[PDB]
């Protein structure tokens, strides 16, 4: 089978080397994404992609395009040990947290990092996420990763990756391993090419909305707020002068004689009504168009910053991309043929009204069996 | 750096039978 | 403008001269420990049809104690470059305390003086030193350290003390390896290029921070770079029973709210160690 | 060597026809590469001489 010959050689010859863990991300990537969670928008729109994913429900199941009668499920048993820490992963984190730690990662840095314990026998025993910022990987010569680095100088555990690992006879590794789902790019590199992420196309609107709500703030504290420039002559004795100012001052809600006209005899003082607009410091017309291109560029509708925008930012955005790339990636290298980790799309509760709306036209229908009607939407045997 | 120097021990024998 | 990962860096540390020291550990900072001074004579030789006997002389049981030595130290930023720079400043700062908290532990529990610094067994100058006789050459009485001396050195440990290990500078080592008889051969690892036998087996561990006698490795001497006698070479010592390091709490870390003027952050690090020197008898130095 | 000297290699070899200053009847052909060098800390390596 495997050939261990991949054409990905065209790095490692001068274009990159061997053996000296390079950094995964780099580090203006990794200053964005960390400032990106205090900017107000970026902060928003990463939290909420992250709910999302957070709240799907996991669980191990039989894959629908079985053509492998020889199902990977080596044991049974390490199934429903996969099942077991897919609902309780290592100590101290659940399995919604992990989800979102995960899907975060990804939306930063386009890179997803876990780590496993599997046992001596193909059970795995607890999984860990990993720091993306601070997790270097070291290649073989060929065309591939070898080992992952995590931490600079005493944390320097080497963990093999999945592809170099002692495995069973049956093919599932014996001992730690991770994973390093990587998401793809131009020009190839699988893992040699640059990160993928929304945050390579925000610097210039994010650094616009930075400066337009920094002009707002300080023009807010600095403009005076008064009304009344008033101004008396050059020839009033001071102290007539104090007088007319106080007969005009003493009119505030609030004393002596509030509200009544101003009287004044001779020597014609000139008052004049400042506008003082102040209704466009933050300049809304060039800062709603910042945030809405911020949000499109995550991949989020407008609307949602209605049931209809709702349906598609679940089912155009989240799902291929966020769920699918997660579970495939999962899929490829945490249990064997036939079997694998699938979510249920009847837990998120915007979609049960579709589901039911397709499940009772297709009910309807006659020239159709009743298992297919059946695994067309969802419900397998 | 100086180039130093890198002497190292000669023909190291005796302590007590010194030649004539 | 297309700034690497590359972090060279280029500093080193020395070897660790703490496995060896016996290890103990207290909770709270002073502690104290009995000693037998002597057993002392018991009973002699008395002769026969005596209706007597004689008191002898009593030992002596000595009881000491020993404090612990804290090491602190300050550091801090301004909290505006942090934000913005192209690094971690912080996870190289504090890399930067133990490394100078390793570093000086180790030579302080070697070379420290007496107050608030944990007396070493150099400057303690009670384990027996063994000074090496001079050569001659063209008449000249230069100072010189042979093979002949080293082999005499480590033999001459006391057996019943039991096995003792030896402590060098390399260049000690490299001095001993590139030996030379009179014809030219050499004298250890004859013919092939190299003399390098597994340390472990001729219990010889090696450092870099000793006195190091052939400074910069330019006074093998036969003129004017003669070893300078009175130089420290090598020690051996049973370091399980010769020299002791307690250790009360490992490094720690506390932001110093207060003192930090909403520009400078301030942090405070600091630690707690000692070390004595036990029976000082078990343990010999060699010298020029 | 590892630490001691860094190689820099940026673009390795090209040959490419040179379009331009090439006729139907004679070709020019351009050939080229970008590569560098320098020393990293340069208390790590020795020299020997006499």
């Amino acid at each position: 089978p495997a050939p261990s010959a991949n054409p990905a050689k065209i790095f490692i010859r001068r274009f990159f080397s061997a053996g000296v863990a390079k950094n995964v991300v780099s580090y203006s990537n990794v200053m964005a994404a960390q400032r990106a969670m205090e900017h107000p928008v970026a902060f928003r729109c990463l939290d909420k992609l992250g709910l999302t994913v957070q709240s799907v429900k996991w669980d191990v199941g039989k894959d629908p395009q079985n053509t492998q009668v020889g199902d990977g499920g080596m044991s049974a048993s390490q199934r429903k040990a996969l099942q077991q820490i897919l609902q309780r992963p290592n100590p101290t984190m659940s399995g919604a947290q992990l989800r979102y730690s995960a899907a975060l990662s990804w939306a930063c840095f386009g890179r997803m990092a876990f780590k496993v314990s599997v046992m001596s026998d193909g059970s795995v025993n607890a999984i860990w996420p990993l720091g993306i910022p601070f997790l270097k990987q070291k290649f073989d010569r060929y065309g591939d990763v070898e080992s992952f680095q995590y931490g600079d100088e005493a944390g320097k555990e080497t963990i093999p990756s999945f592809t170099k690992v002692e495995k069973n006879d049956k093919g599932r590794p014996i001992k730690n391993y991770a994973f390093m789902i990587v998401k793809p790019s131009i020009n190839g590199a699988m893992n040699f090419d640059v990160q993928n992420t929304p945050l390579q196309a925000i610097g210039v609107p994010v650094a616009l909305y930075d400066a337009l709500m920094a002009r707002a703030i300080d023009s807010a504290d600095g403009t005076p707020n008064s009304k009344w420039l008033v101004t008396a002559s050059r020839d009033l004795d001071d102290g007539q002068a104090k007088e007319v100012k106080e007969g005009i001052e003493e009119t505030k809600p609030g004393g002596d004689n509030g509200g009544e006209i101003i009287f004044i005899a001779g020597t014609d003082v000139k008052v004049q009504e400042m506008k003082n607009d102040l209704s466009d410091i933050h300049s809304k017309v060039p800062l709603d168009d910042q945030a809405r291109t911020i949000a499109g560029n995550f991949g989020i509708p407008i609307a949602l910053l209605y049931d209809e925008s709702r349906k598609a930012f679940f089912e155009d955005t989240i799902e291929p991309g966020y769920l699918t790339p997660l579970e495939d990636g999962f899929s490829m290298f945490l249990c064997g043929a036939g079997y694998r980790v699938i979510f249920d799309r009847d837990s998120i509760p915007a979609l049960r009204k579709s589901r039911a709306d397709i499940a009772a036209t297709y009910d309807k229908v006659t020239f159709i069996t009743e298992e297919e009607k059946r695994e067309v939407t969802g419900w397998p045997a | 750096a100086a180039p130093s120097r890198l002497v190292q021990p000669g023909c190291f024998i005796c302590r007590g039978v010194a030649v004539s | 403008p297309q700034v690497l990962a590359l972090e060279v860096d280029c500093n080193i540390e020395c070897a660790s001269l703490l496995d060896l020291y016996g290890q103990i550990e207290v909770s709270r900072s002073t502690f104290t420990y009995m000693k037998i001074a002597d057993y002392g004579q018991l009973g002699e030789y008395t002769c026969d049809a005596k209706c007597d006997a004689e008191f002898g002389e009593p030992g002596n049981i000595r009881h000491l104690e020993g404090k612990t030595y804290d090491y602190r130290g300050v550091f801090c930023f301004n909290r505006k470059n942090l934000q913005e720079a192209n690094y971690d400043f912080l996870s190289f700062m504090i890399g930067a305390a133990q490394r100078s908290h390793r570093i000086n532990r180790n030579q302080a529990l070697m070379i420290g003086k007496g107050v608030n610094e944990p007396k070493g067994w150099l400057t303690e100058n009670c384990f027996p030193v063994f000074q090496t006789l001079p050569v001659d050459v063209n008449g000249t009485s230069t100072p010189a350290f042979l093979a002949q001396d080293w082999r005499r050195f480590v033999t001459s440990f006391p057996a019943e003390y039991g096995e003792a290990r030896s402590v060098m500078h390399q260049n000690v080592f490299g001095y001993l390896a590139a030996m030379v008889d009179a014809n030219g051969r050499f004298l250890f690892g004859d013919g092939d290029l190299t003399f390098t036998p597994d340390l472990v087996r001729e219990r010889i561990r090696i450092s870099n921070c000793l006195p190091d006698p052939t400074e910069g490795n330019t006074k093998g001497g036969t003129g004017q770079d003669a070893f300078a006698a009175g130089s420290f070479v090598a020690a051996q010592a049973a370091w399980k029973t010769a020299f002791y390091a307690v250790e009360k709490r490992p490094m720690f870390f506390e932001q110093y709210e207060g003192g930090s003027s909403a520009w400078c952050v301030k942090y405070q690090f600091g630690a707690e160690d000692g070390g004595f020197v036990g029976c000082c008898e078990h343990g010999r130095i060699l010298q020029i």
